[PDB]
RNA sequence: UAAUAGCGCCGCAAUUCAUGCUGCUUGCAGCCUCUGAAUUUUGUUAAAUGAGGGUUAGUUUGACUGCAGUCUUGCUUUCUGACCCUGGUAGCUGCUCACCCUGAUGCUGCUGUCAAUAGACAGGAUAGGUGCGCUCCCAGCAAUAAGGGCGCGGAUGUACUGCUGUAGUGGCUACUGAAUCACCCCCGAUCAAGGGGGAACCCGGGUUGAAAGGAGAAGUCAUUUAAUAA
């Protein structure tokens, strides 16, 4: 999981305000940060079954948050997809 | 009659690495030739109807793949190994699918035929006695019986009077006076519905898969799933089912179906050596215990005897039949050809060891070859008849071999073996003309000094099943079971039963027609559980877990095979019969042997 | 302190016969000295089973020829013995927790010493409960079965381990510590390789624990853990 400094850094950049402790922008971005650190270890440690359970959960949460945001506000959804480099 | 023996093969790296590269490259056209049938072939459903693969189709898909830029680097015998394996994959899977189709139809009949006594009265517009009288007429006509009554319902609807033919069939081809409980009938008719449902589910099977070593689909899916967003729950789960899949680490084995495509020799150091057709640069050294060496010396003696005799003796009687070359998985780190272990598995027909046994195979093949030539009687077909007639002539010229008189047993003395859940075996030796049991054995006698091993097997199954549960919750790789102990116990009983058959000069060993006990129990416990937990499907599955699990762990097919193998190596005939539903394990064994004796005529 | 009960095994004791023991009537009479089946009983320095994790191309189960002489190979497994350990730091990574109640196929349970902090040190497979074990039971913990209660902030168009967080417990890779044995001791080789020196006993030769094998491919089933979903 992320360092304390790394969470504070991510929440301050994707949060709409410093007090925006849990917007979808924040949650999706944090998940994207974790997933980007976990694919670099899981491509090397191919025998590490316990980490594939962690990855498949963490990707599936990201998708639910994104589907919710898409219907809620397509402009927020489009910007968030850009800022995270997703397709 | 056949057995498999084995040795590890030793060579220097360059040879174990070159062979790996050919098998990692050969493993791939074993995948592509599956796909060329799995989805490419248009006739596929005609094969599923017939239950058999056409004898040339895999070769006709492989021949143009021999020049493929991906597959072209391999010897002519490695392509025949590919064609062999893919032929045997499909030739097995289609034959599984056909027996399932036949069972589903063969019970869809019976779910239509099975009616309550009140339904027969309504359907006939007549009395249940009129039905008993017509059932008595139908038995008088018939006297193949159960089949003849099934056929007489499939034919001969007879103004619905086939109602009485169903009355016979549900009563086990006999007349019955009693009138049945509709609750017992409801359980009975529900078991058939469950079997029908289960068969309509199992009717669809996963199209036989190739062993992909590349990880390419898995790596592509990983980078897709982590960098892109799925458009559907079905797509997000499609990536999950791929990412959870464990990939293979070993290529398919080479199969050498011609015994002469292995060449044997003796090394300067006195060790035995082998080489394969198309790999004749790569000499390998045999390493095996002296408990098995006598076959590997016999391989070289069979070969030298033919070569010393200007090919006038045939490999139609060579002790080696076919070889399967396989990489057994090693442990720890290293390149695959330094980590895994080349092992050569030789199929051997054990009755070729002796001269008296070789003469059986000479007569068996000479009769089969003679019939083949007379069934055949075109250009290459004449060349095939030249192969056959050179065999039919050469097979009469004998190898110098060990002599041992054949076993002979008394045609009236039989060993009955009774299998069950609590007693894996129990034995009665019957003199069938005296109607006299010569001896009985229970398990405590039937493996003697080893009787502690049954208690060990039950402790180990229970202990290890709990440890596997605890280990899975922690994602530990440690996953172990009693399978090799169960295999040893089934072999101890197989030796003791045949030693007992030899002791009393028995003419045969009798084994029960157990059939598919696992599916039968699964349907019976479900039809019952649905009456005790209606609507609560989780409670229905929990109803008798330990009984259903103990039936799925019951090794009856492996004990039946272990006895068959050891009996046929000794020369004792195997016979079969219905095992009684009631009586003690001894009475079951007694009546089983007497039933198999009564079935002689 | 506690663990009374339930369930599975292990013998011990009968009681009933036989697949057994004496006869000739080759099928009866007779009993339980053995060898075995069935029921019921038991927990007695009775007897018998008895899963903390690991270690040898180990020994014996082998082939051929008339029980004697030749040849012999180190494969895949099941036990019985014996010995060793109860681990080390260097990264990567999963899960779990605001705080409470219920407490799960949940974790933990040995001897001795110092602390009496939660942990070190030295012993060790006798290691919570019984003759021996369990998903059962007792004791402590319980966030990491599950359900319910519910505080402040973020979001609030259905998404929300999504906040209150530095520890707990796993997974994997690289290096490393001990045993690398089959009567002990010593020097080596692990796709190969053996050799040298002793103790004990039997009648200068042996002995110094036994046993099994028909192998591959593919589909399918049952339970059992994870993930997703309604």
């Amino acid at each position: 999981s992320l360092s304390t400094e790394a969470t504070a850094k991510i929440v301050s950049e994707f949060g709409r305000d410093a007090n925006d402790t849990g917007s979808t922008e924040v949650q999706v971005a944090l998940l994207t940060a974790q997933i980007n650190h976990l694919q670099g270890h899981f491509a090397e440690h191919k025998k590490d079954h316990h980490s594939r359970r962690g990855l498949l959960r963490m990707v599936s949460q990201r998708r639910k948050l994104l589907d919710y945001l898409k219907r809620k506000d397509v402009a927020r959804y489009t910007q968030l997809i850009e800022r995270l480099g997703l397709r | 009659s056949q057995i498999t023996i084995q040795a590890r093969l030793i060579s220097f790296e360059s040879n174990r690495q070159q062979l790996w590269k050919l098998m990692a490259d050969l493993n791939t056209p074993l995948i592509n030739e599956l796909l060329c049938q799995l989805g490419q072939h248009p006739d596929f459903e005609k094969w599923q109807q017939k239950g058999k693969l056409p004898s040339t189709v895999v070769s006709q898909l492989c021949q143009p793949l021999k020049t493929d830029p991906r597959f072209a680097g391999q010897p002519s015998r490695l392509y025949m190994s590919a064609i062999h394996i893919v032929d045997y994959i499909y030739k097995s899977w289609l034959a599984i699918q056909k027996r399932l189709q036949q069972q589903l139809d063969g019970k869809t009949r019976w779910l239509e035929m099975l009616n309550s006594d009140a339904e027969l009265v309504e359907l006939s517009g007549d009395t249940l006695e009129a039905i008993r009288v017509k059932a008595a007429e139908i038995l008088a006509i018939a006297m193949s019986l159960s089949k003849t009554l099934f056929d007489a319902y499939q034919e001969t609807e007879d103004i619905k009077s086939r109602s009485a033919i169903s009355y016979l069939l549900k009563n086990g081809c006999k007349l019955t006076d009693k009138e049945e409980d509709s609750e017992k009938f409801a359980k009975r008719r529900r078991q058939v519905e469950i079997q029908i449902q289960r068969l309509t589910e199992k009717l669809i099977s996963r199209m036989p898969k190739g062993r992909d070593l590349t990880n390419a689909k898995w790596l592509e899916t990983l980078l897709t799933a982590t960098t892109t967003v799925a458009e559907d729950n079905a797509q997000a789960k499609r990536w999950q089912d791929i990412l959870l899949t464990r990939s293979s680490s070993l290529p398919f084995p080479l199969v050498f179906e011609t015994n002469e495509d292995m060449v044997w020799s003796k090394n300067q150091k006195g060790r035995l050596c082998v080489h394969f057709n198309g790999l004749s640069d790569l000499i390998f050294e045999v390493y095996c215990g002296n408990r098995q060496l006598h076959w590997f010396q016999r391989f070289l003696e069979d070969q030298q005897t033919k070569r010393k005799s200007k090919n006038q003796h045939s490999s139609g009687l060579f002790t080696l039949r076919n070889g399967h070359l396989v990489w057994l998985e090693g442990e720890g780190k290293g390149e695959p050809w330094n980590l895994h272990h080349l092992t050569l598995y030789c199929c051997v027909d054990n009755r070729l060891w002796t001269e008296e046994g070789t003469e059986i195979v000479r007569q068996e093949k000479a009769d089969e070859i003679t019939k083949f030539i007379t069934n055949m009687k075109s250009d290459t077909q004449q060349a095939l008849i030249q192969r056959k007639q050179s065999t039919l002539t050469r097979i009469n010229n004998s190898f110098e071999r060990p002599s041992q008189p054949l076993y002979q047993g008394q045609s009236h003395i039989l060993v009955g073996v009774s299998l069950g859940l609590e007693k894996p075996a129990t034995v009665a030796v019957v003199d069938a003309i005296a109607n006299k049991v010569l001896a009985y054995r229970s398990i405590k006698q039937l493996l003697g000094d080893n009787y502690e091993l049954l208690n060990r097997q039950r402790r180990q199954q229970q202990y290890l099943s709990h440890e596997r549960h605890k280990a899975q919750k922690n994602f530990s790789p440690n996953q172990f079971g009693a399978s090799e102990l169960g295999q040893h116990i089934d072999r101890l009983l197989a030796k003791a039963i045949v030693a007992l058959a030899r002791t009393y000069k028995a003419g045969s060993i009798v084994l029960p027609k157990l059939g598919d006990m696992r599916e039968v129990v699964q349907s019976e416990i479900q039809a019952i559980a649905e009456q005790k937990f209606p609507g609560y499907i989780e409670g229905q599955q929990k109803y008798a877990k330990q009984y259903r699990v103990n039936v799925h762990r019951w090794s009856y097919g492996r004990l039946i095979q272990s006895i068959q193998s050891k009996a046929a190596q000794t020369g004792i005939v195997i016979e079969e019969g219905k095992q009684p539903i009631r009586g003690s394990p001894h009475d079951k064994a007694k009546e089983l042997a007497l039933s198999a004796y009564n079935l002689r005529l």
